[PDB]
């Protein structure tokens, strides 16, 4: 892709005129006497590129200052990612639905050298601590809570996973199935008390997100009396 | 003296670069002003090189003729030459 | 109840000792020293800007410390070896004394990579060894060379994997035999391929970056203000100490 | 009054910023800087811009949320945080009025890269560990005196359930959540531990003095009754404590209580003291010497470098 | 097993016979100092510094008061690294 | 497959403590005595430039046939209490 | 690093300079040269390993002494005199192969071309004895240099950080040393005379 | 496959009791297939008491002078005096030792924890003043706080 040859060159060009930029600001402070660029605060960054490829983020989606996404992100409408969540996508991309949720201190990623990219519908609750590693999560799917989905599996629509739970690796899990287990294996079918609840859920949580967002943004403008 | 030494010791500048580079654990292109030193350096060093060249030359047949040795014309333009090769 | 002063602190003590709900900005380091126990690291290490690295941890050649990753060497030694690769948020821990009446320290060998969720504490880890996610390993076991253990699995304490094996479950039982090929490239192949993915971090990284001017502009606002207090922490530090040893002298006679 | 209390020059007293130039020299130097500067950040925007769109994410430090608030509800009661006044700033911008901050003791000890937000309670203590997460926002959680929650485990509430029950996290006294521990909307009793990277669902109880293994998934709507270990996924009996690991629950905490006065030590310290420390163990490696010139006439503090008394 | 279980165990009994308050004959290679030979503390302490003049070496309080055989220091002489 | 090493351990291991059991003289008095014999005797070797080449490479072999290495010597001199 | 430079160049410039010999200082080329290489072949501290390949290197030096032309002399003494100081001032452990490579006279590199001309040199004016001489014991000075780069090069790699600064304090000098490679190209013209 | 036994470490626990200079006995666990100065390295024993293998490509190990007794003899190692150990052992001996020599005098290294050493008692030997370079050298005197275990690198440079 000579295109991607391109835009390489002018990362390349850019990343050294500002690595001088910096370099040159770093003696000025030393001479004016001033030693704050010597603070050893925490680089955190919410979003975070990886050369040209860049986070693809909707305008009303959120990603907690704590979260983080990586290269090539896609975040679809009312779609969230909460407190300590890692959604990393620089190696192989992911792609991310409309009102689904990556609850607190979650992992979805495709960082395996034969994953292919982590493809999740829309309105799925991926649960806390849940571990995603390059696999495929249909719509109105619930994702409990420390469980692992490994690579090549396919979590069809409408199925239960419990908490706790190992899908292994290239494992097709039915629509409408609830599985349990560290080998995870069929427990039961959905029932329909709790597929009320499961078309409840992701609406919560994007109003939940509004919420968070929004004093999120008091937190920010908050940081901003200071310096400005 | 050599008429490409300006040139190789721009390369060697940059090959300086990348191992300062690569000593501290850095990727090759990072820091690239210290290339750019390197670079002007290297370049002045390997011209004075050079012209360090055509100085032993001019020396070596200063020398040799008051000694006696008689070279004739079409030899000296061997040696009493700022030859760019 | 323990006092939050420390009068022999390699540095001295705490001049100004500041609450955290007065933070307006996040000052968490990622690697930094816990009284005279200071981490030590190669000049190619990767530790991301999340992780935290503290107390008594030595890091060796091109390992890596990914995102959210806690290594905590507070009570006891944390070695991490040479490509070892801890992922993200995986937390390495140690006891102060096993049960098997060993050293309590975790020693993990070259090439081991640790999956995501993992936590490690006072146990061994021998060289070439995949440990899978959300996967816990206890105080005094030992995982032996070229074994790997699947995710979701719980070694117990004073516990073995035999080498050459995959082992799993909750407690961990045998699955099968490791092939040879898998023992001579696979696991080195999933320690350089964690490896390279921790050079790309590295080669795009630019410390100390520019987050510094917001918080050197409020700086500056405040010397504008008058309101900027100056400090002599060293002679603070001085008179502190004698200061102490003159109440500690004062109270014996 | 170590030795030159009244002769030590500024910039050796004060490294982490000199004070106001005087004289020619220093102004020269100080506009020079400022110069630099200027020419130093137009390079890195023009850098940025040339780069394309990567360029745009910019470095900017992350907010304090390790005493973070959340929205106050009407219908959610506060029973651990408290309600404070909205700041002006947000009352007459985007239409707050009251917010929710956590209830936290003074000795108690969070982490700068934690996250507790809202409706919480944190005792006497009590300590919130690198990278956990305690999420009060639809209801409240409350952790006792003397508990420790480790690091990067997970502390979460609900207010609407599969059942319809709305359900706090109470944790009591005593006790130990280990490492990568999720703790969802059950109950700790006083002087217990739960085992690292283990899973309590809804609406569990933990009786006092009982442990849960590590790994283990206690199922929703669970009680584990005293002096019991239950262990696997999902939870069943496993054995009665033995008579030293219940000293060995009370030696847990203490030793967290011992280990969290070290680290909220070290995590404490402001920018120019550590910076000063900086400049102290470059003077003390400098001294470590026996060659060094000094050595002959002047005796060095070993806390902070500075000249004590002569030698000779 | 540093030396040899004979001529550590004939020293023994040559450095136990010069005794004014023992029996030249009643020693045994496996006997005790309290019921056989009728020594209190005091005698124990000087048999032992008797052996330990004699093999050169230094044995401390605790561990020459765990002696209390003709066995138990022919085997605390025999496990010693140190011994002549 | 290794191949196995020959011998007995014991009888190895005392092969190899064998001759080692006494205190390594200081390097002084070899530097002194060298430095002595140069400096002394060296200028005897003036004239043997001009030698046939013959007579200086049988020497040379000579030289190379008789010489004692000095690592790894010893003399059953050393533990004897009597010449 | 001071000791294997500057006094040597002091000397063979007063020598150069202002001294006559009607003798000859074969017999202490042929001892030089042949214990030096063979006690750097037998000793496993790599001080010694050092200090005994110094003692080849001087041999060499004395060959082209011997045999006039002090050019080459001059030329092999400012190449090794650069080795030195790269050699005593490696932090990373993987140039330290760079020096073995051009310590044991490797064609591309400016070792090579110091060793060259001194044999050039010897044979112009039939030196032969020492030159075979001085041949042998450079089949045997790489044998030791190849240890070196089994020791330093095949081996992964481990550099500490620095803690109290002065952050790899002279990587400068070392990576400016390394450009050994570059100078062949003013070596093999007439140059140093 | 079927009921038997889940692999402990108590299984492969190897106790070796250890006599120190000052005569003080230790209690020192290891584990089959490690070797004896790692061990005792791992123990916590003082830097004074570790030197070099004095061999070419294994000065990066560490290794110790023992006292073996006479039972444990045969579980030592072999080593051929003609080759090139052989004479790496000899310079051992004949630098590091000297008169410290005894007929049970063995090197740490040269011995691998197996189940045959369970119960064996070993004593530390002393050692000679030695000098590998300026950062690994020993004046003789074993007055140091300073264990062996809390160096991060073992330097041949
Ligand atoms: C097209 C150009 C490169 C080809 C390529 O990579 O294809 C990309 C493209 C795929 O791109 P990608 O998958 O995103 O990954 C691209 C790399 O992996 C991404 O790699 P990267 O961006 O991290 O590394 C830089 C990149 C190539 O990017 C560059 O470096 C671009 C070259 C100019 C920018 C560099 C200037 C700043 C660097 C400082 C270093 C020296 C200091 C200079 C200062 C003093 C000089 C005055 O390197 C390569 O991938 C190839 C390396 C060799 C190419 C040229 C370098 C040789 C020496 C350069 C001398 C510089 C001095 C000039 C002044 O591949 C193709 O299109 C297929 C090939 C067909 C074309
Ligand atoms: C209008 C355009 C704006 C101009 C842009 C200039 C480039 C940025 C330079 C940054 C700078 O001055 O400070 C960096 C840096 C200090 O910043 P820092 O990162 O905070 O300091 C790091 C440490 O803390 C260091 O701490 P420190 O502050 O104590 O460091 C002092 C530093 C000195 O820096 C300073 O004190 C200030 C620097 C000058 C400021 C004024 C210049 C404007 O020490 C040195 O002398 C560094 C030595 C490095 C090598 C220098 C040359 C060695 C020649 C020997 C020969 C070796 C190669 C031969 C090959 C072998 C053949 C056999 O200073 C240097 O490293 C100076 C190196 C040389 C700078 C001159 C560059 C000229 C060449 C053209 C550049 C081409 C790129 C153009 C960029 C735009 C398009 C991509
Ligand atoms: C008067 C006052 C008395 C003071 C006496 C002072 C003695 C102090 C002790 C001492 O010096 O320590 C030894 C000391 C040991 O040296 P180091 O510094 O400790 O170590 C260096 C090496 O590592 C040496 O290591 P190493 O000694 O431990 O042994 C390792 C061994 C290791 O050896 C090997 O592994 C290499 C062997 C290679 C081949 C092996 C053979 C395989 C063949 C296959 C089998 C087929 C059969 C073939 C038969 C043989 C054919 C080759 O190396 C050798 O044996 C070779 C070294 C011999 C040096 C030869 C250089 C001499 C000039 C060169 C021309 C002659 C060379 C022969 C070539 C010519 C042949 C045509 O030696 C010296 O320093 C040399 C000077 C001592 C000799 C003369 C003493 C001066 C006293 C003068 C007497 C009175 C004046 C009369 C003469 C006029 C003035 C000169
Ligand atoms: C009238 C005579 C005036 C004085 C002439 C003799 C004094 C030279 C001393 C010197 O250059 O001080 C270094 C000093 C840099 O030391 P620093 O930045 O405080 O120390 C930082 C660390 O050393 C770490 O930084 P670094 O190791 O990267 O840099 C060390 C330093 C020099 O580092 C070295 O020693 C390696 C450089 C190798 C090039 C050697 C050139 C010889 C080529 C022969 C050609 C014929 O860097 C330079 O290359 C600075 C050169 C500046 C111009 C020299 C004229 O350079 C200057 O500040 C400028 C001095 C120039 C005159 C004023
Ligand atoms: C950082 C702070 C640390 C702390 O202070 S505590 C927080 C972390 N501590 C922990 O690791 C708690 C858990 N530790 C323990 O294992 C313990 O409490 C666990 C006590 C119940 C038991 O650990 P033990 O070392 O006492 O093992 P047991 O002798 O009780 O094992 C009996 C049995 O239970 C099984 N067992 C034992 N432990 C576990 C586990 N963990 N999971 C599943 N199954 C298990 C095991 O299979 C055993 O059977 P077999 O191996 O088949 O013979
Ligand atoms: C255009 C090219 C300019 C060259 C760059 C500037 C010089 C290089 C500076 C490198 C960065 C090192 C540094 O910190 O600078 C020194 C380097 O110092 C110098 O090089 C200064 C030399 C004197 C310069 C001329 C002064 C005016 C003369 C004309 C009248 C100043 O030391 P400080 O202690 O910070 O200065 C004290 C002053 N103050 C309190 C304001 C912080
Ligand atoms: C870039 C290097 C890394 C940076 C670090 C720098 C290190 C410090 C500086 C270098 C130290 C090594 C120098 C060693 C001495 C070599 C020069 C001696 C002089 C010499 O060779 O003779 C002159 C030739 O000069 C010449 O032109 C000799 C050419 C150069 C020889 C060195 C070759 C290796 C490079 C002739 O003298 P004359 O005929 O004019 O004398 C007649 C009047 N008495
Ligand atoms: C040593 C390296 C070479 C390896 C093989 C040597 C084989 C022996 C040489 C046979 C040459 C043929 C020959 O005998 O002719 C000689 C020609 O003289 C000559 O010209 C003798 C030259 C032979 C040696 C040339 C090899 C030098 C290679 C580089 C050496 C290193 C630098 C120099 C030390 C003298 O004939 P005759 O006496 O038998 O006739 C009898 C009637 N008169
Ligand atoms: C250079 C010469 C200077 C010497 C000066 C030093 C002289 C110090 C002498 C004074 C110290 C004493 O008497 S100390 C007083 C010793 N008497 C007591 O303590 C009362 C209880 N009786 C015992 O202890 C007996 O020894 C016994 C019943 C045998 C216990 O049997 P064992 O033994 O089995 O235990």
């Amino acid at each position: 892709n000579p295109i991607n040859g391109l835009k390489t060159i002018l990362h390349r060009v850019g990343f050294a005129m500002r690595e001088s930029g910096q370099a040159l600001e770093r003696v000025g402070c030393r001479l004016q006497g001033v030693y704050s660029f010597e603070e050893k605060l925490n680089r955190h960054a919410t979003v975070l590129p990886m050369r040209h490829n860049v986070p693809s983020l909707d305008k009303t989606s959120w990603v907690a200052p704590s979260g983080m996404v990586s290269g090539s992100v896609t975040l679809g409408e009312n779609s969230s990612v909460w407190y300590g969540a890692i959604v990393r996508g620089d190696f192989q991309p992911v792609v991310v639905g409309s009102n689904s949720n990556i609850q607190d201190a979650a992992y979805v990623g495709a960082t395996s050298e034969f994953s292919g990219p982590v493809t999740i519908g829309d309105n799925v609750s991926v649960g806390h601590g849940a571990v995603l590693k390059g696999c495929t999560v249909g719509d109105n799917v619930l994702i409990g809570m420390n469980s692992i989905i490994s690579e090549h599996a396919e979590i069809q629509s409408g199925a239960v996973i419990a908490a706790g739970s190992y899908v292994e690796e290239g494992t097709t899990v039915p629509s409408g199935e609830v599985w349990a287990g560290s080998p995870a294996k069929k427990l039961r079918d959905v029932r329909a008390g709790e597929a009320e609840y499961l078309k409840s859920l992701p609406g919560r949580y994007t109003e939940l997100a509004g919420e968070h967002k929004g004093i999120m943004k008091v937190l920010k403008m908050k940081q901003a009396e200071y310096f400005a | 003296g050599w008429a490409y030494s300006g040139e190789w010791g721009m390369l060697a500048g940059f090959c300086f670069g990348t191992l300062k580079n690569v000593q501290e654990g850095k990727a090759w292109f990072r820091r690239p002003y210290i290339h750019g030193a390197g670079m002007i350096a290297g370049y002045y060093l390997f011209k004075a090189a050079a012209d360090w060249e055509d100085e032993a030359l001019k020396r070596i047949i200063t020398r040799y003729e008051r000694k006696g040795y008689a070279i004739p014309e079409d030899r000296k333009e061997l040696f009493a030459a700022n030859q760019y090769k | 109840g323990v006092s939050s002063q420390f009068f022999d602190a390699p540095n001295g003590p705490s001049v100004k000792q500041v609450l955290i709900e007065d933070e307006w900005y996040n000052r968490q380091r990622s690697i930094f020293p816990l009284l005279d126990k200071e981490p030590y690291y190669p000049v190619d290490v990767f530790v991301a800007p999340n992780a935290v690295v503290c107390g008594d941890v030595d890091i060796y050649g091109g390992a890596s410390v990914f995102f959210g990753a806690v290594l905590r060497g507070d009570l006891n030694k944390i070695r991490l070896g040479n490509r070892s690769a801890i992922l993200d948020r995986a937390v390495v821990h140690a006891a102060r004394a096993v049960p098997t009446g060993l050293n309590a320290a975790t020693l993990i060998g070259e090439k081991v990579t640790v999956e995501p969720y993992a936590v490690l504490r006072s146990c061994r880890v021998e060289p070439k060894v995949i440990i899978g996610a959300r996967s816990v390993v206890c105080e005094g076991a030992v995982v032996e060379s070229e074994s790997i253990l699947a995710p979701n699995s719980v070694v117990p304490p004073a516990r073995r994997i035999p080498s050459g094996e995959l082992w799993g479950g909750s407690p961990a039982k045998f699955i099968r035999k490791l092939t040879d090929h898998e023992r001579d490239r696979v696991l080195d192949d999933v320690s350089t391929h964690y490896h390279n993915l921790a050079t790309m971090f590295r080669r795009e990284a630019l410390e100390p970056g520019t987050a510094w001017r917001d918080v050197e502009a409020w700086r500056q606002k405040l010397v504008d203000q008058g309101e900027y207090e100056w400090i002599n922490f060293r002679e603070q530090k001085y008179l502190m100490r004698l200061q102490h040893e003159a109440e500690a002298l004062e109270k014996l006679t | 009054m170590s030795l030159f209390k009244s002769s030590l020059p500024a910039g050796f007293l004060f490294p982490y910023r000199h004070p106001k130039a005087k004289g020619l020299v220093e102004g020269t130097l100080y506009g020079l800087g400022s110069l630099f500067r200027g020419v130093g950040a137009a390079l890195d925007e023009l850098g940025s811009m040339v780069q394309g769109p990567q360029g745009s994410v910019k470095d900017h430090v992350q907010p304090n949320l390790a005493f973070a608030p959340v929205h106050r509800k009407p219908d959610v009661p506060v029973n651990a945080g408290q309600v404070v006044p909205a700041p002006p700033a947000a009352a007459r911008t985007l239409k707050i009025k009251e917010v929710v901050v956590p209830n936290k003791h003074s000795t108690a000890f969070v982490a700068a890269n934690a996250n507790v937000l809202g409706n919480v309670k944190l005792g006497a203590g009590s300590s919130v560990w690198y990278g956990a997460v305690l999420r009060g926002d639809v209801n409240g959680i409350e952790v006792g005196a003397n508990s420790n929650i480790q690091d990067n485990a997970i502390v979460h509430v609900s207010k609407y359930s599969m059942d319809g029950t709305a359900r706090p996290t109470v944790i009591g006294n005593n006790v130990t959540i280990g490492h990568a521990a999720t703790v969802h909307a059950c109950t700790i009793e006083d002087n217990c531990l739960v085992g690292m990277g283990a899973t309590v669902l809804d609406g569990a109880t933990v009786k006092s003095g009982s442990i849960v293994a590590a790994g283990a998934v206690v199922p929703p709507n669970t009680t584990i009754p005293s002096g019991q270990v239950w262990a696997g996924s999902p939870a069943k009996f496993l054995r009665h404590l033995e008579p030293e690991e219940a000293s060995f629950i009370g030696k847990s905490a203490s030793c967290y209580a011992e280990l969290s006065a070290i680290h909220k030590f070290e995590q404490s310290k402001t920018f120019e003291e550590q910076y000063t420390e900086s400049c102290i163990i470059k003077d003390r490696a400098a001294l470590a010497d026996p060659s060094n010139s000094v050595h002959q006439m002047w005796e060095y503090d070993s806390q902070t470098a500075l000249v004590a008394r002569a030698k000779r | 097993g540093f030396l040899d279980k004979d001529s550590v165990t004939e020293r023994v009994l040559h450095v136990t016979k010069h005794f004014e308050k023992i029996d030249a004959s009643k020693v045994s290679p496996a006997a005790s100092f309290e019921k056989d030979l009728g020594l209190d503390s005091l005698d124990v302490v000087e048999l032992v510094m008797a052996l330990e003049e004699e093999f050169g070496l230094e044995i401390p309080d605790a561990e020459a008061d765990k002696i209390a055989s003709v066995g138990d220091a022919i085997n605390y002489i025999c496990s010693n690294p140190m011994a002549k | 497959y290794k191949p196995e090493v020959p011998g007995n351990t014991v009888d190895n291991w005392t092969e190899l403590r064998a001759s080692w059991n006494k205190e390594r003289a200081s390097s002084l008095g070899t530097n002194y005595y060298l430095n002595v014999a140069v400096m002394g005797f060296a200028y005897w070797l003036n004239e043997a430039y001009y030698f046939p080449p013959r007579t200086l490479y049988v020497g040379a072999l000579v030289f190379f046939a008789l010489y004692v290495r000095k690592a790894y010597f010893s003399t059953p001199y050393a533990f004897k209490h009597e010449y | 690093l001071y000791l294997s430079t500057a006094p040597k160049l002091s000397l063979f410039t007063f020598w150069a300079s202002s001294w006559h010999h009607d003798f000859s200082v074969g017999v202490f080329i042929l001892f030089s040269m042949f214990i030096g290489s063979i006690g750097a072949y037998g000793q496993p501290a790599l001080r010694s390993l050092f200090a005994y390949s110094t003692i080849n290197e001087i041999g060499l030096l004395l060959l082209a002494v011997e045999t006039a032309g002090f050019h080459t002399l001059y030329q092999h003494l400012g190449i090794y005199i650069i080795t030195q100081l790269l050699l005593w001032n490696l932090t990373d452990k993987r140039l330290f192969a760079l020096c073995a490579v051009s310590l044991a006279g490797l064609p591309p590199f400016a070792g090579f071309f110091g060793k060259a001309w001194i044999f050039w040199h010897a044979m112009s004016v039939q030196a032969f004895s020492l030159l075979a001489a001085a041949l042998f014991c450079t089949l045997l000075s790489l044998v030791y240099y190849l240890r070196v780069i089994r020791l330093f090069w095949t081996a992964p790699v481990h550099t500490a950080a620095s803690f109290t600064g002065a952050p790899n304090q002279t990587t400068l000098t070392s990576a400016c040393a390394v450009a050994l490679a570059f100078a062949p190209v003013m070596l093999v013209k007439p140059f140093v005379i | 496959h079927g009921p038997a036994q889940t692999p402990t470490v108590f299984d492969k626990l190897v106790e070796v009791t250890v006599v120190d200079m000052n005569g003080i006995r230790h209690r020192v666990r290891g584990l089959q297939g490690q070797s004896l100065a790692q061990a005792l390295v791992e123990y916590g024993f003082p830097d004074t008491y570790f030197f070099p293998n004095m061999g070419f490509y294994t000065q990066h190990i560490v290794d110790a002078h023992v006292f073996v007794p006479k039972e444990f003899w045969g579980k030592v190692q072999n080593v051929d005096p003609e080759s090139d150990d052989g004479l790496a052992v000899k310079r051992m001996f004949r630098d590091i030792v000297q008169d410290y020599q005894r007929d049970t005098s063995f090197f740490a290294s040269y011995i691998t924890l197996g189940a045959e050493h369970n119960g064996m008692t070993v004593g530390i030997g002393p050692i000679k003043p030695w000098i590998l370079h300026s950062e690994w050298a020993f004046a003789g005197v074993h007055d140091s706080r300073n264990k062996q275990f809390d160096k991060p690198t073992v330097e041949i440079w």
